């Protein structure tokens, strides 16, 4: 992953170095300057594509999904809610 | 249903109305009402409260107590003969009608649990109708009759209160 707004050459330079670790690495880019309400992470893979007959490393974008891990989810609930105990301790019935 | 209310108004009436000895019809209904509940102890005690004055005055009352002497023995054929013995119109009949049907049910019900096998002639005493009438009825209900020998065979809301209580 990297940080910044639209795709630029300085990302493609660094993605070639990552190709040394695994030959097919994923690229991910987050804009924290986003003026937009939808999720501002966009996912790419790199393709080697020929333009004007010369082979160029160019990115191609991927769509997404949501997936498993109930063990992890129960913590995302607690994390999400951020609620405080009332007069008691909070009830056993309530918590369960 | 109707009878239960009728005991309630009558039960009130015994204490409230008289100088201590109430009139003869009131005592008769009340006695008869105790037999329908099959609360025989209070019935017996009712008759023992009754002076010799009411027993000479009223004979009907003494018939109602006679069915009841037998109910204490629990001898069925005897019950039936006494139901026929006395009638007193209006004042005894609606409750009497109920007494006769309450003992027959008690009798059929009793037999169904009591005996895995019973003689048909003994059964005839219990229901209180003759052999031809009885053997005809048992077949429809789905009880087996054996013939030749003539024997008859009968056939979250709670949980939250509790959790709330233990945690406290």
């Amino acid at each position: 992953y990297t940080t910044g707004g639209p795709p630029d050459p300085s990302d493609i330079h660094v993605h070639k170095q990552v190709c040394e670790i695994i030959e097919s690495p994923l690229f991910l880019k987050l804009n924290p300057m986003t003026k937009h309400t939808d999720l501002p992470v966009s996912v790419f893979e790199s393709v080697i594509d020929i333009i004007n007959g010369e082979a160029t490393m160019l990115f191609a974008e991927l769509t997404y999904t949501l997936a498993t891990e109930e063990a992890e989810r129960i913590g995302v609930d607690h994390v999400a809610r951020m609620t405080a105990t009332g007069s008691g301790e909070n009830s056993t019935v309530a918590e369960h | 249903f109707s009878f239960k209310k009728l005991l309630d108004q009558c039960e009130n009436q015994e204490l409230e109305a008289p100088g201590g000895i109430a009139t003869p019809p009131v005592y008769g209904q009340l006695l008869a009402l105790y037999l329908l509940h099959n609360d025989m102890n209070n019935a017996r005690y009712l008759w023992k409260r009754i002076p010799p004055a009411i027993k000479s005055a009223n004979s009907e009352l003494g018939g109602i107590w006679s069915v009841g002497q037998r109910i204490w023995q629990r001898d069925f054929p005897g019950i039936y003969t006494t139901i026929n013995a006395h009638q007193w119109s209006e004042t005894v009949q609606p409750i009497m009608e109920a007494l006769r049907d309450a003992t027959r049910r008690r009798a059929f019900a009793l037999v169904s649990q009591a005996y895995t096998s019973i003689i048909a002639d003994d059964f005839a005493a219990f229901v209180g109708l003759p052999v031809e009438e009885a053997v005809k009825g048992i077949l429809e209900q789905g009880w087996q009759a054996d013939s030749t020998t003539r024997m008859v065979l009968p056939r979250l809301a709670r949980l939250t209160d509790y959790v709330a209580f233990l945690e406290n």
